RNA sequence: UAUAGUUGAAGGAUUUGGAAAAUUCCGCUAAAGAGGGUGAAAGCCCCGUAGACGAAAUGCUGACAACACCUAGGAGGAUCCUGAGUACGGCGGAACACGAGAAAUUCCGUCGGAAUCCGCGGGGACCAUCCCGCAAGGCUAAAUACUCCCUAGUGACCGAUAGUGAACCAGUACCGUGAGGGAAAGGUGAAAAGCACCCCGGAAGGGGAGUGAAAUAGAUCCUGAAACCGUGUGCCUACAACAAGUCAAAGCUCGUUAAUGAGUGAUGGCGUGCCUUUUGUAGAAUGAACCGGCGAGUUACGAUUGCAUGCGAGGUUAAGUCGAAGAGACGGAGCCGCAGCGAAAGCGAGUCUGAAUAGGGCGAAUGAGUAUGUAGUCGUAGACCCGAAACCAUGUGAUCUAC
RNA sequence: GUAGCGGAGAAAUUCCAAACGAACUUGGAGAUAGCUGGUUCUCUCCGAAAUAGCUUUAGGGCUAGCCUCGGAAUUGAGAAU
RNA sequence: GGUGUAGUGGUAGGAGAGCGUUCUAAGGGCGUUGAAGGUCGAUCGUGAGGACGGCUGGAGCGCUUAGAAGUGAGAAUGCCG
RNA sequence: GUGAAAUUUUAGUACCUGUGAAGAUGCAGGUUACCCGCGACAGGACGGAAAGACCCCAUGGAGCUUUACUGUAGUUUGAUA
């Protein structure tokens, strides 16, 4: 979502994992991954900007 | 779509033609230029419109007219476009804009009668042709040059 | 850079509604005692540009 | 804050090797899986990295203090002030996109030469009226241009004929009186363990013996192609006129990615290289000694057509702001299309010519566009590559030769 | 001592560093050349011209004619007897 | 897919469809039990071209799909060796 | 004993009469001829060396002439400071 900084730190450095915030998703980020793990808050925030 | 199986749409990308790469391709050895002459040289050719030495066509013809410095051009809208408003609306240059019908109203709007209205408008604009005003007033509305 | 239009052609020609080019006529400034009244009556009407001339002229008038 | 630094998590056995970081088992660590080194390819071996900490001294940038400077209203309209050889004009030149033009505006040389608020200049010759300003005195941050140099990095940029002229002691050797011109030349091995001792030989060089995983890795040292020069052999050849092969074929010699096998070949038929330029070439027309490397339609910005995708009587944003040199939203100034005709005034599904409502010209009558990608052609740029004789502008030469 | 838009010449277009009807070097500069040379892989389908007119034009160019690719259109418009 | 009928010389030149080189991304692989490169063979495809095996060699390299190009050499009285 | 050069498409490189871009070692029909060298001569290889200096062209240059065009340094004559 947002200043969820402890989670982004914990998820760095894992060689299968990429981390993006909900105001900064590109087309190339979603196509390259096999799955998306999004939180409930971030999902509504994406629905707010793609409208 | 996966990044290891991309495919453009058919007919959308073409390859390229490379001249001077052997005889069997079709364009080796002079690369489509024929034999000798001014057109076979690098940077060869004559300027656009040149004709050898015959008098070029622009130079046998006479000049004509002048530009007026106070010229007025308007931004016509005919009569069908006034059918996308409700019966009774007072159409105007700001309601025409903000529907995008007219952007860039050059020297003001001018209404033209081509060809059929059925509404109850009250049109405000800068000019009216004789039949535009007429058909506007038959259908039952009013005009005002302003 | 941008393409430049031929300024001598633009002073002599205009573009009609279906894409053509209206033009004036030659032999219309000078010795009219050498030509017949029917000639000078019929050299007063405008005409258009031919296809050989247009093919070679098209790019110089692209913008006006 | 710049200029030194400090600390910084987590692995052992097994197989193949000279040597593991590789393979197979079983573990651990991460706010650190960026990168470099180590006898081959390492998150966990070394240097680092993420994170936390630090400056005696000198230099920079803020903030707040002092000290220095600068800055007031209302009324009156008797009189005084407000940039002079100046503005401006004739003559000659130039600058304005504007080539004297109908030539306003701004400069330079030369001559002539104002007015003072009842004034003076401008609105593209000139005049009248209205409107906007107040020359002939001085200074001023930022938003814009550039990189010899220092720090930290980046690249669908080069990899020793490339990339700087220069990866190496290069503006060097070398060439010229001089100004000036100007190169060639990287690689043993993990570690020098770089061959003790013996034999032939003046030496060079070589043969053993040793080092080493390997010396046919021995310093002309990784790999080691072709031209070119040799040694050994299976088959042919001393009565034969040969662009040198191709088709037919006995004898001899072999035995393969195993199939209608491979090498050589006496003898017989047929047969005037390759490239360029030409009406036309074996040409006694043109080029090439041979082998290897290098060596020629590209990009930027515009214009047009075909194909493709998204929207559709509509389509689309530019500069710029935040953002990782990115995507990823704001931004509607502007551009194209949706209506034409006419030199223009103008009129408008019609309009111009015309006395004409006549005729005719060009238009309408459902009649599709716009942004972006891609390819074909064209324009401006050296514009597919190489090649003159010449022209101009700075400089260096009378150590040769002429007076 | 005299230097290249120049010098010097008992005069020859003679000399000015083995080259002088106008020295040498660097720059404008990748000067210009309607001329000459060269231009690098493959297969499938089609397939010309060497003519007319105008040209300070004649070994260059332009428009038409003759080749190739994509579309549209009523036909029974093309050819041979 | 069957079957018929018709066609398939070609310079300038137009149109179509492919082979090979280097680099980027994503995926799935190989390698000291020996990669690239070099050399030999009597192998495969309609062409450019593709494999497999021996010997040499000592550390990197293929394949698929898409992208980008300093992308192919026998000739210039070419340039260097 | 030492040790170059210009040249060079590859060469197992005869003669006569013809043919042919119209004068052939190489093409046709004949005639002649065992293999490999050394010392000598210059008939041929349109022999080698020098992208004809002769001739014409490039809407190429450069030096020179003049009552060819357009300018100008210098000299002179008037007005004005």
């Amino acid at each position: 979502e947002n200043g969820n900084d402890f989670a982004a730190l914990s998820a760095r450095n894992l060689p299968n994992v990429s981390v993006v915030t909900s105001d900064n998703v590109s087309v190339l980020d979603v196509v390259s991954a096999n799955k998306v793990l999004a939180t409930q808050t971030a999902l509504t925030q994406i629905e707010e900007v793609l409208a | 779509m996966k990044l290891h199986e991309l495919k453009p749409a058919e007919g959308s990308r073409q390859v390229r033609n490379r001249v001077g790469r052997g005889t069997s391709s079709g364009n080796g050895k002079t690369a489509g230029r024929g034999q000798k002459g001014q057109k076979a040289r690098s940077g060869g050719g004559v300027r656009l419109g040149f004709e050898g030495g015959q008098t070029p066509l622009f130079r046998r013809l006479p000049k004509r007219g002048f530009t007026n410095i106070n010229r007025k051009d308007y931004a016509v809208v005919n009569l069908d476009t006034l059918n996308r408003f409700e019966d009774g609306t007072e159409v105007t240059p700001v309601v025409l804009k903000e529907a995008g019908i007219v952007k860039n109203e050059k020297a003001g709007i001018k209404v033209l009668a081509d060809g059929e209205l059925t509404k109850k408008l009250t049109v405000k604009a800068a000019k009216f042709s004789k039949s535009a005003q007429e058909a506007i007033e038959a259908a039952g509305g009013s005009i005002e040059v302003i | 850079p941008k393409q430049k239009t031929h300024r001598g052609l633009a002073k002599r020609v205009k573009r009609t509604g279906g894409g053509g080019l209206k033009r004036g006529r030659a032999f219309t400034s000078h010795r009219f005692h050498g030509k017949t009244k029917k000639q000078r009556r019929q050299l007063r009407k405008a005409s258009m540009v031919a296809k050989g001339d247009y093919k070679r002229i098209r790019q110089q008038l692209a913008r006006m």
